[PDB]
């Protein structure tokens, strides 16, 4: 009712009583909205070598 | 305990309006935009009423009813 | 150390205060008597317009010259209005601060008001009606203002549909010429000094010395308002008549509304220690949202209580909510919840005063109604000499008095006034 | 009657000292009659291991519910005894839990935190409460676009990497996690050597030592595998995410290029670039004369209806961008104007708009802490970031020294010949394709 | 002097604006300037400038001029767009200025 | 049913450009010297492709 | 300015003798003075006599 | 519902059973705003297969044989449910809704609650209605025989229109005042028609004045009937409301089977009844229901 994080600079700024402190909805349930995802399908693997430049061996 | 916005808790923003002229430095907290508005559509000039002989029959004394026609034009009689 | 705050009463009626934070940027506000209570339904929508104009062109200042250099000296210029009275305010940083002013007294003192400026901006007070309009507690809140009083504050804090693009120069000028004038102004300074803005204003103030145009006399009627919406969820607020801004009614007031209920306290909590959540979660199973309401002004007050609920489930929501509020008034209260209640109200008090903006607001506020401020620690003893006796008398005259209601949504299952 | 740099360094510098849990306790006094105390500790969904993926959520969901010593509901009327707010949030990197209230109530708040922080009692019944309660709140957030659009660009901007996981998490670690996740989160996250208690208004550091010392003492002092925990660095990758779905009124678009990171200064000449295009929404009253070129061009074209600049750091990485929500019919165009003026803070940045931007930025370094809880949160995350706590004079130092040539030098360095992430929601058919938006990123003879 | 505002009376009568009924504010190019000075009219000198300029148009299609009882004289060529375009014009220089430095 | 003149796709640039184009009406003879010199400049050709494709 | 352009297609037209050569001259000078200097400056009296400014 | 919202009563008239009723009668004629975009063919298929029953239709006919009519009433509608709803039972509320749009007239209706159709006195209230004036009679007159159009005319110097406003229902019905008027004289001409009404409710009237209502109302009634559509609409609703269709002589004669107490008892019934009331215009001077 007096700071919520948001502002997108990660900053706790101003909101209302229903915005800040009730996060969560009024609704009874989750209803029959369109589904979500956040998860890139590119299955995509980075492998590092981090080795020696010493030890001759 | 004046200055409203500090006497009343959660309704402090909307008992009160708040407009900036100048964009400050912070950018505020729900910045909100309009949706695409519907248009109402467009009708005729009205008729004037300025002068009591054609006022008269112009204040309804029985109920309302809807007319709709096929090739009749939509009639209301007041 | 942060001296006192210090005061000076002008022989025109300008009120000055000033304090000296020694702080990084310093805020200068402005506040005038010239809300929407001023208005009739002649000129309805003055005082937005009026509003929005705030980085108009000026006798000195145009508009290119405000924004360009309030931009580039990175300060702020706002306005906050409230039905009774509007604060203008800029911020900025030391090295630049009397030139900032000089803008804010500009956009007070001579505004020009061209007539191809606000046939401009009047969509703009469309858009910025719109954006406002968006959330459904504002709509409520103006409905519930329009139908409770009959005149002088049933004007809503937006210009109506019917008026936008019917505004025109004669009547702001004569808002700005009516109710402008240096008896309802003060002048305050939050880490500026205050003989620098004292010279100011007596070398700048000099306009408009009279008291303008006042004795509104807002009345009250009650009523009911409802508004088929088609959402589920229904907004519900049903007020009376409470006691205005200058009686220990008020306090009482204030003392009963922390009691019953006056917003979260915890994120994402339940609200144990209020007797209306209480009592609707014994009723319903289903989420809600029920406050106590608040709004008094100088005039009159509107007292009550605010629900939101689903659209199944709003009749017993708004009977759970009116039995707890008449159980209060039969004196069924214990002495710790009326300790808790002014704990509550002490520390949102001093938690309101926390930033300089809400500070500078209180402190205008008190210099406009009172004309001089008091300091917080008589305040939370005015609040801790507030007997229990006085909110069951509170609460007996709000369940005795005539309501008013504005409900929004399906409205179904929604009892009206006459079934309470 | 003083200057600005004779004003910051009147300023009450904080005093930080450290336990031997590794908590670092660390207070700034001022004049006032309440206080902000909080715990921030670093545990984020950066740690999550793609298989508690909502831990720490539900975890901070569940830190007001009840503890093992005030079990229950009776628990918040205890803090509803005071009239003290409490507030909570997490992100990818963070926890909070923060206590608005009074100073005359300070043991009883310590207390608390300490009782949140390392006592929380999870009741087996509040586990499908909170996860209803969670995907109710999960549906109402991605009811609003921005976040969306947000997590999208987390999503594709550091694709294959533990920071591109939302804080939520997807349906599946909703509805599977039990008990033993959360056991385990609290007792590998929740470590002593990783908490930082940040008090800010009317308190002193004696009796805020005294009562951390009291309550806060022995947290964890153990790692219980003998395996430490790091971090490794995160690899921005250009791609573009299309969420098309035309029946929305508004498109939502963000487009960003990799930040540095929290611990590279130049982020503040950055930050000078953001105030240069600044943000801009629709009921703003400035008019056509605005000074920013972008937000001019947006209202003398009728383009746009809000944008914002962000400039966002994570622990050597970050997201430096914008986005902006309009029309369709505007997007392309708007990029074009975007991206112009990110080469003309390449190309031709002036000394005026240098000037403007460092003012605007002093403005928002000094406005937004006013008060007790942005003073308390800098407090924490400047603990837990920099390790230290920066000085507003400090800030004004190397706000100084950022003149045109640097600034330029700065923004080719970042914005100049780049792959951006590019995210967007609603009616996205006009937004190009990622060739115009690359080719946008340079010029062909500067 | 008095025969410098003679021989301006002589060159507006022989200037050929006033046998079309066009007043002086009428002949202006329609610069940039101009156009936003047109644009903050009122509505009553707008339509007589309109008018005014329809009825030029209309004389000059027909290679044809105003009967002499209705040429504009010299002393009712008032000037109307004046105030307008020289604000303008002065917005524009402050705008100048400011952008210069 | 559709007009025939505003819907065709080579049509609408030949009356765009020919038939509803608005003109002043005060033009005089003048502007004609115009429209002149680009048939002439079109017998020229035509006299050109006579001066090349015998000779 | 039109009938210069005429003189000088006469001119043009006759052969290079006296004063062929200084009518040349003379026609080619006030070809330049008409287009570039005369014509602004005949501009800016008119401007001045009709109080414009 | 754009093109039937150009005339300005309607929207009076809906705002008027908006505020009088509970239930069952507030809902309009027209579309709601939010409504349209979200009715579907279910709700319309709902509606016709709970609504349209065999036992609420009446099936008339002019220039036709009744063997026809039977023919066509067993092959095509001889399949329903048979009843349908039942209804809501239309409870009264009363208040008073005031809407601000900036026109240069002000509309204003007060009505309370009256007989229902069927009663015998609702031929009171349609005497009682044609008493206080129900329309003109000569184009461009003026009203002289009707007593609240005289009343204003004797108070005010400015435009105006004021006629009697009924409506007779199933179960319920409403009777009132119409007013429209200037922006700042609307009060006085509520207030002159109001007390119009007023000292008729004690009796100060006379029997030929009562006796020229009754021949308005007589000469009305027969004129609705001269067209065939007005003759199919009245012949419909009769069928519809008793089930028997009545000749017009004995409608007649039940007109005049009514006494001028029975109109002091009407004039009463509406004075001391709860009010509700529906206002638009420039309202800076139009009063209130505690006003009157």
């Amino acid at each position: 009712m007096y700071y919520k994080f948001s502002s997108f600079t990660q900053k706790l700024a101003g909101a209302w009583a229903s915005e800040a402190y009730t996060p969560q909805g009024l609704k009874p349930v989750s209803t029959e909205a369109p589904p979500i995802i956040f998860a890139t399908p590119t299955k995509l693997t980075s492998s590092v070598t981090a080795y020696d430049y010493s030890g001759k061996n | 305990m004046l200055s409203v916005a500090a006497r009343s808790g959660p309704f402090a923003p909307v008992l009160s309006a708040t407009s900036r002229g100048v964009a400050g430095a912070l950018r505020p907290l729900l910045q909100g935009a309009v949706p695409a508005a519907s248009e109402p559509p467009v009708l005729d000039v009205k008729r004037p009423f300025l002068c009591r002989e054609s006022l008269s029959g112009q204040a309804a004394a029985r109920p309302l009813v809807a007319t709709v026609g096929l090739n009749v034009p939509a009639s209301v009689r007041f | 150390q942060p001296q006192d705050l210090e005061f000076t009463k002008l022989p025109n009626g300008l009120v000055i205060a000033s304090l000296e934070n020694y702080a990084p940027l310093s805020r200068i506000g402005l506040f005038v008597k010239a809300g929407s209570r001023y208005e009739d339904s002649n000129n309805l929508g003055t005082s937005h317009l009026l509003r929005l104009a705030s980085s108009l062109t000026t006798k000195g200042a145009s508009s290119f010259k405000i924004t360009r250099g309030i931009e580039a000296v990175g300060g702020k210029l706002s306005v906050t209005a409230t039905r009774e009275n509007m604060a203008y305010t800029v911020e900025g940083i030391r090295s630049d601060i009397e030139i900032l002013m000089e803008f804010l007294l500009n956009v007070t003192t001579a505004p020009e008001f061209r007539r191809w400026e606000v046939a401009a901006l009047r969509s703009q007070l469309k858009i910025d009606k719109a954006v406002a309009f968006q959330n459904s507690q504002t709509r409520i809140i103006e409905n519930l203002h329009d139908v409770a009083y009959k005149n002088a504050l049933a004007n809503p804090l937006y210009c109506p549909d019917y008026r936008m693009g019917k505004i025109t120069s004669e009547e702001l000028h004569y808002f700005v010429q009516n109710h402008f004038t240096s008896a309802r102004m003060a002048l305050v300074g939050l880490g500026v000094s205050h003989s620098v803005l004292k010279q100011v204003a007596e070398q700048f103030l000099n306009m408009r010395g009279g008291l303008g145009l006042a004795g509104a006399k807002a009345k009250y009627r009650g009523g009911e308002i409802r508004e088929q919406n088609g959402d589920n969820l229904v907004h519900a607020a049903i007020v009376a008549e409470s006691a205005a801004i200058g009686n220990a009614e008020a306090n009482a007031f204030s003392v009963l509304q922390h009691l019953l209920g006056a917003g979260p306290h915890i994120k994402r909590g339940n609200n144990t220690t209020s007797l209306l959540s209480q009592s609707v979660a014994k009723g319903s199973h289903q989420p809600f949202d029920v406050s106590a309401f608040n709004a008094s002004y100088s005039d009159s007050g509107l007292f009550g209580i605010y629900t939101i609920s689903q659209a199944a489930a709003a009749g017993e929501v708004i009977n759970a909510a009116y039995n707890q509020v008449k159980a209060v008034a039969q004196g069924n209260l214990s002495s710790a919840d009326v300790q808790a209640a002014k704990n509550k109200l002490k520390a949102g008090y001093l938690m309101s005063v926390e930033t300089s903006e809400g500070f500078l607001s209180e402190i205008g506020s008190q210099a406009l109604a009172a004309g001089s401020y008091m300091p917080p620690s008589t305040v939370l003893q005015q609040i801790d000499s507030v007997a229990d006796a006085d909110v069951v008398k509170a609460a007996k005259k709000f369940v005795s008095g005539k309501k008013s209601m504005a409900a929004s949504g399906n409205l179904g299952h929604t009892p009206f006034l006459d079934e309470l | 009657t003083a200057t600005f740099a004779q004003a910051l360094q009147s300023v009450p510098e904080t005093q930080v000292s450290i336990l031997d849990n590794g908590l670092r306790v660390a207070s700034e006094q001022s004049s006032h009659a309440t206080c902000t105390v909080g715990v921030w500790i670093d545990a984020g969904s950066r740690y999550e291991t793609e298989k508690n993926n909502g831990a720490g959520y539900f975890l901070e969901h569940l830190a007001f519910k009840g503890t093992k010593n005030r079990p229950g509901n009776a628990l918040e009327k205890e803090v509803e005894s005071i009239g003290a707010h409490l507030n909570a949030y997490s992100t990818r990197e963070h926890t909070a839990y923060l206590i608005k209230a009074l100073s005359k109530d300070l043991p009883k708040v310590v207390e608390l935190l300490a009782d949140i922080v390392q006592n929380s009692s999870l009741e087996d019944s509040q586990i499908e409460k909170e996860r209803d309660v969670i995907l109710r709140e999960m549906q109402e957030n991605d009811a609003s676009m921005q976040n969306v659009v947000f997590d999208y660009l987390h999503a594709t901007a550091f694709q294959g990497t533990p920071l591109a996981q939302a804080v939520e998490g997807p349906s599946e670690n909703v509805r599977r996690l039990s008990r033993t996740d959360l056991t385990d989160y609290l007792n590998r996250h929740y470590k002593a050597p990783r908490m930082v208690l940040a008090a800010a208004g009317g308190v002193e550091h004696q009796q805020l030592l005294d009562l951390a010392q009291k309550h806060l003492s022995s947290v964890s002092r153990v790692y219980e595998e003998d395996a430490v925990p790091g971090l490794t660095p995160c690899r921005f990758t250009g791609s573009e995410i299309r969420h098309r779905d035309d029946a929305l009124p508004l498109a939502h678009v963000a487009i960003a290029v990799e930040g540095p990171g929290w611990a590279n200064p130049d982020n503040v000449t950055l930050q000078v670039a953001n105030a240069i295009i600044g943000h801009y929404d629709c009921t703003y009253g400035g008019g056509v004369h605005l000074s920013s070129p972008l937000a001019s061009v947006a209202v003398a074209n009728k383009l746009c209806q809000s944008f914002q600049t962000f400039n966002i750091s994570y622990s050597d990485t970050g997201l430096l961008g914008a986005h902006f929500v309009c029309d369709a019919m505007s997007i392309d165009d708007m990029v074009f104007f975007l991206q112009g003026q990110w080469m003309r803070l390449c190309t031709s940045a002036t000394e005026s708009e240098v000037t403007r931007g460092k003012n605007i930025l002093r403005n928002a370094l000094v406005s937004h802490l006013d008060g007790t809880t942005p003073v308390c949160e800098d407090i924490g995350r400047s603990l837990l970031t920099y390790g230290r706590r920066i000085p507003l004079a400090e800030w004004e130092s190397r706000i100084q020294e950022v003149d045109a040539q640097m600034l330029r030098d700065i923004c080719s360095k970042y914005f100049y010949d780049q792959c951006p992430a590019v995210a967007g929601y609603g009616p996205i058919e006009q937004l190009p394709d990622y060739n115009r938006i690359r080719s946008g990123m340079f010029w062909l003879r500067f | 002097s008095k025969w410098l505002d003679g021989f301006r009376k002589w060159y507006y009568n022989a200037a050929g604006f006033n046998k079309l009924g066009l007043m002086r504010d009428d002949t202006l190019h329609e610069t940039e300037d101009v156009k936003e000075a047109i644009r903050r009219l009122p509505e009553d000198l707008y339509n007589d400038r309109m008018f005014r300029i329809k009825r030029a148009l209309d004389l000059t299609m027909r290679h044809q001029i105003l009967p002499k009882d209705q040429w504009t004289k010299y002393e009712e060529d008032k000037f109307y767009l004046e105030p307008y375009l020289k604000e303008v014009i002065r917005e524009r220089k402050e705008r100048e200025e400011w952008a210069k430095k | 049913m559709t007009n025939m003149r505003k819907t065709h796709p080579l049509f609408k640039i030949i009356n765009h450009s020919f038939i509803d184009l608005p003109a002043p009406s005060n033009i005089s003879s003048w502007w004609n010297f115009g429209s002149l010199l680009g048939v002439c400049l079109m017998v020229q050709i035509i006299t050109g492709l006579f001066l090349a494709m015998h000779y | 300015l039109v009938a210069n352009l005429l003189i000088l297609t006469w001119i043009g037209g006759q052969p290079v003798e006296h004063p062929f050569i200084i009518i040349g001259q003379l026609a080619s000078i006030s070809y330049f003075s008409i287009i570039l200097i005369l014509m602004p400056i005949s501009g800016i009296i008119e401007d001045k006599m009709l109080k414009l400014y």
